[PDB]
């Protein structure tokens, strides 16, 4: 019963949501530039900053709704396309349906849009995490950094082109564009003075991996003059070229997606970055690397043993889990948790295009939401209690019961209770790893889910419980409606996404 | 009253978490938190063992139903699992993990260290946990999966 | 057993009472930073010992070359250093079982001829 | 606030009782006497009083992780030149103590002759005990073309 | 006494010093303080083991306390720098070690005891605190200005900047009536 | 009905408290009107550049990347 | 629509500004070509009445405004209000309203704060027969009718003076405080002095009337001497 | 019988740090 | 800091002007001047700060209408899948 109307509606929605975002950004930027001689806030109720905040927030939100609709259309379209290809067995019949483009808006960068489930999951993560982070950064943007209210819109446009393109070069360029806005945010919006050095560490560490990926892309392009991302089927790389490409790709994308030993920059940046931008970084900016690694390694044929890469990922997991205990800083502890989860996700991609990719994608989504939740809780603690250190913070539950309850439920979700996409992703990865290498699976599970979990829980429980006798004149009140509903939405997603259609998982 | 291993694992984690809360009822005191954290660590170890056993069962038989597993385990009794450097009997390894988690939750010798410290809870909570609720989880596991351990 | 007098090489804070530190690393903010004013903008005076602990680890550093091996326990340090090698060797030994049996092996399988998961493959007129 | 002993209704203290006196031997062999305050660098005091013989090409160095912080941050870049050297008399030089490694590097790299008592004004932070401190200020070298401007 | 013997990683020597004398450094104590504290500790332990114990014998308790009292009277009479006094101190410290009981009863009136901190008592600062006007009336003028200070609004509890431009009723009349009237009068 | 300038009106008959209260209320109302007018002018300054320069900017971007 | 009207007003204002810019630039270029130095001359740019866009001072022609003074933004003067020499009514952030027969002394400065708490107007409002001495400072204060403020007096935000109150010179009214009617207050922090008498009230009324007459004479003399623009 | 004063704030005694919190005891 | 305007015109702020009264006679030579504004916030009676105080049926109606639309949409979808204009209810339904 599938008809061409659904196909064209899917394509039109995907194409036009990008232009909706772009036109919103363009209008907002034109207003901002041409309303004032100097593009800084006027400290009065009639400033354009209020309009810009409104436009950014409710462009992201409306584009997120349209993205939900377009993602559902894509799911139907992909399912029915697979059915059309698979169903017919007659040799004379073949599915050759050709679509003509609309005459209203042009194709951005003269590229035909191609959408995949992983790309749309990444785009949904971008939308939601960007919404949370923009909601967080309101107190940070003041009177000279208001120009960074558009950072998340720029991120959304970059990610949209990144996930809706079938061109290798455009793919790589979109991946590399993410550096400038993130560096500028960390440099100009971070309150702490150590953020200045943290930004440089972030730039250099990420750029080393960017150069590695650039070398790999140069190898692919120079050898294969193609750029369509599908002509690689008709060209085979020799053993030496293939091993060089996989090594470069893995190391370069692991610089971004933190792997052992390349997580020093991540720890520094998470500790010294804005509490609202740490959410976006951990939640989304480390998963574009995973998506790019998946695309490249599934496109290239590799005839090498992945034991070395699996060992690197497992070593990162073990290192982060063991170090969890020794952190009294909640933000650094959450950063180590992010490193652990990202290393597990990266390990999920070490078997080419096997079924491990499904667990990897689900784990990427759950880690995004869980890291957003954890960093937002740390943000609330730091903002109301003027410290994010375990020695200075104690007995949160008895003065701010809602915040303590949020911490406890965050710990329960992090533990991986059944009924959560966290548990589902752990089940996928461990079920595969048990047959792949059962002893390695046992070691990984033991370390991560006992030693790292206990180290993680020690600090959070100590902060939540106790007796806050110190500085009774300065104790805060409670979570606000904004914070409470953000926490509730994170919990709601982590719980209900387990009912998403199992066809794609 | 769990129909499959997933519900069993859910109930396992839930009793662990709620026992932790009952032990840590006196949240103001950090001395109580130490006993609560001891119980929490042992419960997490038991959860690890139970999760690994369930994963082994799922890998062997593509099913998590309790009745199906009980009526199928005899067929796979003869099987072995190739681990790091040893060929362990499948039934033996699965029963080893189950018995380990059961001992931890039933407070057998060695793993009983948390039970004396769990008495920090109020007497009603202590009675409920120590009579038939927390300390009988291992007994329930053995009774429910008896065909495996036979 | 751990006591400050007899620990020797397992360092820890001394039990003897000490005077508060006169100078210690402190929170510093970017120039012209916008203050955080949540819940009435009430700031309490920070405890010197607590602030010192907050910023001590970040600034801690090794005094002489090779101190890392000796600090703590040499055996545990060597085991931690060799952990990646142990993991790789365990993976290879496990993969021997996969090779001899016929199960999943550590390789980049290429069942799909570059066809991404549930990708839209279409042509235009 | 803080670091003061005033109660409600008290009169302010005189600046005369708070100024710290620095005695200098100029590059031309004459004697000078200037006033400084605690919390500001000797370089700032000397430039405020317009003492000759100091070029200060870098003008105090970096504005973050400065050498003036009592616990010097290890990520500090140190002084960016050696054009503010001053010779301090032994009674106060010993109290100042051993040199930072970056400061010593710059001092030894100085193109003009140096003394064991030499120190950088930007690296010196004024303290109460420095009252009546005697220093000498020979001429410092000129680094680049912009110094003449 | 803080009753923190089994917490804070005390060594056996430190715990023994805490039990025998209230301090962890008995050297700081003088002769009278040492003797009196040791006598009190010995009597407390003897009472714990031979009065509030298992099938306690009160006659034996009386005899034991009498002997201890005579010995401690002799100890107090003895000079501080005497090997006999040192032997007495060692004897009674050994007795304290012998009677040391893990999980010994700790009175609920002492710090670090079971039930010591079960409740958090709220201070008058928290009791007064009421930023909104439901319980404690809130002035429309947020604060009362003090002399020698400007009149500034108090910082709100919630400082979210997600605020729209000022909203006005639909069809709100906002013509500059004052200027219009003055211009009309001027002509 | 008809505009009345309370500040320039005669308030000698009323008590001083009533007089000051009327002046305060009149000032608040006039300030609200002025606030509305200035906000409207700011909104117009926002709208004009958007209408004038949105299409030229889209034209420039479209020509650049297509 | 009001928004469209505002947009049209802004557009025409910008066009006029651009026309002025090009005209003045052309005149300067013509001077350069003609070897004429007239454009170069530096002359005071001070404007007695300066209007912020949409905020134009309004005053009855009967008022005397000193040419040395400066009215800016939303300022509103009454029938015979007198503004002294050198006094500035900035009134740019909010409005400044003055009564029919008030007198503002020389060097008086009036400027209102950005914002205040709820229920407190952020504009300066002055009664009908107020007499403010030279050198006074006022900020977002309400003054009722028949109020005399001594010279060198500071009145801060949210301060309300009722009818007939008198403040001695060289005194400050703390922000957010009330000066009841018919009372004399003095001191740097104002302190109660006494209740005014009928003789003192009559003297103050005569003083303000004399000041109004002196303002009228000043206006006539300045118009005679061409120092006052015949508005 | 006796009218007891309200429960003492002393019941929870504020703890004042007198020793450095060593990073080796984190 | 906050720069919004307190005096809104959408509605009049609830207030009580009798709780605090300003002294206007009997002053001394050492007493400070009284305060001009003495109005306090007055909450509506029966307002409970510990819950949402929500008395509208909009959310419930929206959720119920969404559920009803979902039900009817599923009915139509099942009919379309079975290739019928409407569901063909069977005479007996068993457990499954
Ligand atoms: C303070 C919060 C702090 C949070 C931050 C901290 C977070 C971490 C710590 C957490 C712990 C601390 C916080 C807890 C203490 C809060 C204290 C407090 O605020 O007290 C006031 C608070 C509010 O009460 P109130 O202030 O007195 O009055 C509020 C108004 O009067 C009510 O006005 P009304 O009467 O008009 O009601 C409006 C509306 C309430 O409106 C909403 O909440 C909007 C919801 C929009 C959708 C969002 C996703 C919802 C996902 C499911 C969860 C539903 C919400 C219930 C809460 C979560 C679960 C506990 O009510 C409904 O109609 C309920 C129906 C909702 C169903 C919507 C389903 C959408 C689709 C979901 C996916 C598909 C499902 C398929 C199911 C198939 C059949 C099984 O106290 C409560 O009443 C608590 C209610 C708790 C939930 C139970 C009641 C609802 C049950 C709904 C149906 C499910 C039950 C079984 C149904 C079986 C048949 C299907
Ligand atoms: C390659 C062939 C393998 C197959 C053959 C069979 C296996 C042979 C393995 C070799 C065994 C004999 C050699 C070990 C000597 C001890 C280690 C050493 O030399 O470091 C310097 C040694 C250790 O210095 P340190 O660790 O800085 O001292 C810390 C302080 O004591 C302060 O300590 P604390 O109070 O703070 O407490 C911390 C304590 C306790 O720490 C803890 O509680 C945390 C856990 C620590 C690890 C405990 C072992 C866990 C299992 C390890 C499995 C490794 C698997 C990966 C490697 C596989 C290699 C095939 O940390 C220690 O364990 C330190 C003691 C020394 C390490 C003992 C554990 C590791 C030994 C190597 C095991 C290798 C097994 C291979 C087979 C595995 C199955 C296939 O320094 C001393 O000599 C001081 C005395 C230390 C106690 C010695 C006790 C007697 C040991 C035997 C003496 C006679 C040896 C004759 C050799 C003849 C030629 C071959
Ligand atoms: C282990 C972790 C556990 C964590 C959780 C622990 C437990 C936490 C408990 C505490 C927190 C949750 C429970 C309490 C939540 C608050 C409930 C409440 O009452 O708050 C009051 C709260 C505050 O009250 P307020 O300040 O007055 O604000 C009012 C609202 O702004 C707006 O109020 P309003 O009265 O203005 O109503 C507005 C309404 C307006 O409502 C209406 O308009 C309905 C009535 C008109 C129907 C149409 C008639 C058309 C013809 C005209 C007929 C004549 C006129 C009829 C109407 C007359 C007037 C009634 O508009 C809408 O709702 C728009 C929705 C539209 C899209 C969805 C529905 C449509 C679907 C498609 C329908 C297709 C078929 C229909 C086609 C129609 C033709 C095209 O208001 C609300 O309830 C608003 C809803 C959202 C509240 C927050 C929900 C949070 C949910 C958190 C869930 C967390 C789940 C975690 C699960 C974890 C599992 C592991
Ligand atoms: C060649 C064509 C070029 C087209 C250029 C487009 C020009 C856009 C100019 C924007 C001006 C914004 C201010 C308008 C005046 C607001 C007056 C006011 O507040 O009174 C309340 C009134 C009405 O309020 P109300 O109380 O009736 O609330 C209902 C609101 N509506 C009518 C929308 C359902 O005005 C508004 O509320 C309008 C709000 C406008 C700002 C919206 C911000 C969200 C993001 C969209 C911004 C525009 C970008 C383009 C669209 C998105 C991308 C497709
Ligand atoms: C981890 C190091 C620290 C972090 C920085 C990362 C730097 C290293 C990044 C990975 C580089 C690739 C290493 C694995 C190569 C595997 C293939 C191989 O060489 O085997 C012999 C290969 C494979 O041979 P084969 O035996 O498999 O098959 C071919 C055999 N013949 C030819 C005989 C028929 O043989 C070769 O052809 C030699 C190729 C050597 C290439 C080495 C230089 C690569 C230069 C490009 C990358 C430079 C990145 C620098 C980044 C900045 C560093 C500061
Ligand atoms: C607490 C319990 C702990 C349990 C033990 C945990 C692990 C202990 C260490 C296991 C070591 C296993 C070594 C053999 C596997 C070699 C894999 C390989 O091919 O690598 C070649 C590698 C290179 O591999 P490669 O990847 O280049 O191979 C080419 C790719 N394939 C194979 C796919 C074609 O070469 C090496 O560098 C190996 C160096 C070995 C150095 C000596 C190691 C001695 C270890 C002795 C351990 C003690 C005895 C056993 C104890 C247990 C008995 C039950
Ligand atoms: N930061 C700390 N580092 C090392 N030991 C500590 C520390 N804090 C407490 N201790 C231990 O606590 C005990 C003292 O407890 P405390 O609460 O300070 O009461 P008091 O000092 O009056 O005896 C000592 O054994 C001491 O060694
Ligand atoms: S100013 Fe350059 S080193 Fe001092």
């Amino acid at each position: 019963m599938f008809n061409l109307n659904t196909i064209y509606l899917s394509r039109i929605f995907i194409e036009f949501n990008f232009y909706f975002l772009f036109f919103l950004f363009l209008i907002s930027s034109i207003i901002f530039y041409f309303s004032k001689i100097i593009s800084i806030q006027n400290l009065n109720q009639n400033s354009v900053f209020n309009f810009l905040k409104l436009a950014n927030i409710f462009g992201i939100l409306i584009s997120f709704f349209i993205h939900i609709i377009s993602f559902w259309f894509y799911c139907i379209y992909s399912y029915n396309l697979s059915l059309n290809i698979f169903s017919d067995i007659n040799l004379y019949n073949s599915n050759s349906i050709e679509l003509l483009n609309n005459s209203l808006l042009p194709n951005y960068f003269k590229s035909n849009i191609t959408i995949d489930f992983f790309g749309l999951i990444l785009l949904t993560l971008a939308y939601i995490v960007g919404f949370v982070s923009i909601l967080a950064l309101d107190t940070r943007l003041y009177w000279k950094n208001i120009k960074y209210i558009f950072s998340f819109t720029i991120f959304l446009l970059i990610v949209y082109v990144y996930v809706t393109v079938s061109n290798i070069l455009l793919f790589f360029m979109c991946y590399e564009l993410l550096l400038i806005p993130s560096f500028l945010i960390v440099y100009f919006v971070s309150p702490s003075r150590r953020a200045i050095q943290a930004s440089l560490y972030f730039v250099i560490w990420t750029q080393l991996g960017s150069l590695l990926v650039l070398i790999a892309i140069s190898y692919i392009i120079s050898i294969t003059n193609t750029y369509e991302f599908n002509d690689l089927k008709y060209f085979n790389f020799t053993n030496s070229e293939s091993t060089i490409i996989i090594f470069l790709i893995f190391l370069g994308f692991g610089f971004k997606a933190p792997i052992w030993p390349f997580h020093y920059w991540l720890t520094k940046t998470h500790v010294e970055a804005p509490s609202g931008f740490s959410i976006y970084l951990s939640g989304f900016l480390v998963k574009t690397a995973l998506y790019g690694f998946y695309k490249f390694n599934t496109s290239i044929f590799i005839d090498i043993d992945s034991s070395i890469f699996i060992a690197i990922c497992i070593m990162g997991v073990v290192d982060s889990s063991l170090k969890m205990w020794g952190q009294t800083d909640l933000k650094k502890l959450v950063a180590y948790g992010t490193i652990q989860e990202m290393n597990i996700i990266y390990l999920a991609f070490c078997w080419g295009d096997s079924c491990a990719i499904l667990g990897g994608i689900l784990f990427s989504a759950t880690h995004a939401f869980l890291s957003a939740l954890m960093f937002f809780l740390v943000d609330c603690i730091y903002r109301r209690y003027h410290t994010r250190s375990l020695v200075e913070v104690n007995g949160i539950l008895h003065i701010t019961p809602n915040l303590g309850l949020s911490i406890l439920f965050m710990l329960v979700f992090f533990s991986g209770i059944p009924g959560t996409i966290k548990f589902i992703s752990e089940f996928y990865i461990f079920s595969g790893l048990l047959e792949a290498s059962p002893f390695i699976c046992f070691i990984l599970m033991l370390v991560a889910n006992v030693l790292g979990l206990i180290g993680f829980s020690k600090s959070w429980f100590n902060a939540t419980f106790g007796m806050p006798k110190k500085n009774t004149k300065y104790l805060p009140m409670d979570l606000s409606f904004k914070e409470s509903y953000i926490i509730l939405y994170c919990f709601f997603f982590l719980f209900i996404f387990s009912y998403f259609s199992s066809i794609f998982f | 009253s769990s129909g499959n291993f997933i519900v069993l694992f859910l109930g396992w984690e839930l009793i662990g978490l709620t026992s932790f809360f009952l032990i840590n009822f006196w949240s103001t005191r950090v001395g109580t938190l130490k006993a609560a954290f001891k119980a929490f660590s042992f419960n997490k170890l038991s959860d690890l063992f139970l999760f690994f056993a369930i994963l082994i069962i799922f890998s062997t038989t593509y099913n998590l139903d309790i009745l199906s597993f009980n009526n199928q385990i005899y067929l796979y009794e003869s099987y072995n699992i190739d681990m790091f450097y040893w060929s362990i009997n499948l039934i033996e390894i699965i029963s080893f993990f189950f018995i380990s988690c059961a001992f931890i939750k039933s407070a057998q010798f060695g793993a009983h260290i948390w039970l004396p410290d769990s008495m920090e809870a109020p007497v009603p909570a202590s009675a409920l946990i120590h009579s038939a609720t927390l300390v009988s989880a291992g007994i329930y596991l053995l009774l429910r999966l008896s065909p495996l351990f036979e | 057993n751990y006591h400050y007098d007899f620990c020797g090489r397992a360092y820890m804070g001394n039990p003897a009472v000490q005077s508060p530190p006169k100078e210690f690393f402190n929170y510093h903010y970017v120039p012209d930073n916008y203050p955080d004013a949540l819940s009435g903008f009430r700031i309490a005076y920070r405890d010197p010992f607590e602030v010192q602990h907050v910023f001590a680890y970040e600034n801690w550093e090794y005094q002489y070359d090779g101190q890392w091996w000796s600090m703590g326990s040499l055996a545990c340090n060597v085991l931690f250093f060799c952990t990646p090698l142990f993991l790789y060797l365990i993976l290879q030994v496990e993969e021997l079982n996969s090779e001899k049996r016929g199960g999943t092996s550590n390789k980049f399988y290429h069942n799909n001829a570059g066809f991404f998961h549930f990708q839209i493959y279409d042509n235009k007129q | 606030a803080g670091n003061h002993h005033h109660h409600a209704g008290d009169q302010a203290d005189r600046v005369a009782d708070k100024i710290i006196w620095i005695n200098i031997q100029n590059r031309i062999g004459q004697f000078e006497r200037i006033s400084a305050f605690e919390g500001e660098s000797l370089l700032e005091a000397l430039q405020r009083n317009k003492v000759a013989g100091i070029v200060a090409t870098c003008e105090g160095g970096e504005d973050i992780n400065t050498m003036l912080e009592k616990p010097i941050d290890p990520v500090t870049y140190g002084p960016f030149c050696s054009s503010c050297q001053v010779v301090v008399s032994n009674p106060w030089r010993n109290k100042m103590g051993n040199l930072h490694y970056l400061e010593e590097r710059n001092l030894v790299r100085s193109s003009y002759p140096t003394t064991e008592n030499s120190r950088l004004a930007c690296c010196i932070l004024v303290e109460k005990w420095m009252n009546e401190m005697i220093i000498s200020i020979p001429q410092n070298p000129n680094s680049v073309y912009e110094d003449n401007m | 006494s803080k009753a923190y013997y089994f917490v804070k990683n005390f060594s056996w020597a430190e715990v023994s010093n805490l039990l025998c004398y209230g301090t962890k450094y008995p050297t700081v104590l003088n002769h009278q303080q040492k003797v009196t504290r040791l006598y009190r500790a010995t009597l407390r332990r003897v009472y714990a083991h031979q009065v509030e114990g298992y099938k306690t014998d009160f006659k034996q308790y009386n005899e034991n306390i009498t002997d201890i009292g005579k010995d401690f009277n002799k100890m107090l009479a003895l000079k501080p720098e005497s090997l006999e006094l040192q032997a007495y101190f060692k004897k009674y410290e050994d007795l304290q070690e012998e009677l040391f009981d893990p999980a010994m009863i700790i009175d609920e009136s002492r710090p670090y005891a079971a039930s010591s901190g079960r409740y958090y008592i709220f201070d008058d600062y928290l009791l007064k605190f009421d930023p909104f006007g439901f319980y404690s009336p809130k002035l429309l003028s947020e604060n009362r200005p003090e002399e020698a200070m400007p009149f500034y609004e108090d910082y709100p509890q919630n400082d979210s900047h997600w605020n729209l431009w000022e909203q006005f009723p639909e069809d709100f009349e906002d013509s500059n009536a004052e200027r219009e009237a003055i211009l009309k009068s001027n002509k | 009905h008809q505009f009345e300038n309370v500040l320039l009106s005669n308030r000698k008959n009323l008590t001083p408290q009533e007089s000051v209260q009327k002046v305060i209320n009149y000032a608040l109302l006039q300030d609200a009107k002025q606030r509305s007018r200035t906000l409207r002018h700011i909104k117009a300054s926002w709208v004009i550049p958007a209408l004038l320069f949105t299409y030229p900017a889209w034209y420039l971007a479209k020509g650049a990347v297509n | 629509m009001k928004l469209f009207q505002a947009m049209w007003t802004r557009t025409i204002y910008s066009i006029g500004r651009m026309v002025r810019e090009t005209g003045l630039a052309l005149d300067r270029y013509g001077c350069k070509l003609e070897q004429d130095i007239s454009c170069y001359e530096p002359l005071s740019r001070h404007r007695n009445i300066l209007p912020i866009y949409d905020l134009v001072p309004t005053f009855y022609h009967s008022t005397f405004i000193a040419p040395n003074s400066s009215l800016i933004g939303a300022v509103y003067l009454g029938q015979n209000t007198v503004v002294g020499y050198g006094s500035t009514l900035r009134g740019d952030n909010h409005a400044i309203r003055v009564g029919h027969n008030t007198v503002i002394g020389d060097k008086v400065a009036i400027s209102n704060v950005a914002t205040l708490a709820a229920g407190i107007p952020v504009s300066t409002n002055i009664g009908n027969h107020v007499n403010i001495g030279a050198g006074c400072v006022l900020q977002s204060c309400v003054v009722d009718d028949n109020v005399t403020v001594g010279h060198n007096t500071v009145i801060l935000e949210g301060s309300v003076l009722e009818r007939g109150s008198v403040i001695a010179p060289n005194s400050l009214v703390p922000a957010g405080r009330l000066i009841p009617s018919g009372q004399l207050w003095a001191g740097s922090p104002v302190r109660y002095v006494r209740d005014l008498k009928e003789e003192e009230i009559k003297l103050n009324l005569e003083q303000t009337e004399q000041n109004l007459s002196i303002g009228k004479t000043h206006k006539s003399s300045l118009i005679q001497q061409e120092a006052y623009d015949r508005l | 019988g006796w009218d007891r004063p309200d429960v003492p704030l002393s019941f929870n005694p504020l703890y004042v740090h007198k020793r450095e919190l060593s990073i080796f005891d984190t | 800091r906050q720069n919004f305007a307190k005096n809104i015109t959408t509605t009049d702020i609830p207030k009580d002007s009798h709780h605090f009264a300003a002294k206007r006679s009997g002053f001394t030579q050492t007493e400070q001047a009284p305060f001009a504004y003495n109005d306090v916030y007055q909450y509506p009676k029966d307002y409970k700060p510990w819950n949402y105080n929500y008395k509208g049926n909009g959310v419930l109606l929206a959720l119920f209408l969404g559920s009803a639309f979902s039900l009817v949409a599923y009915e139509r979808s099942y009919a379309s899948k079975t290739g019928r204009y409407q569901r063909k209810v069977q005479q007996n339904y068993y457990q499954i």
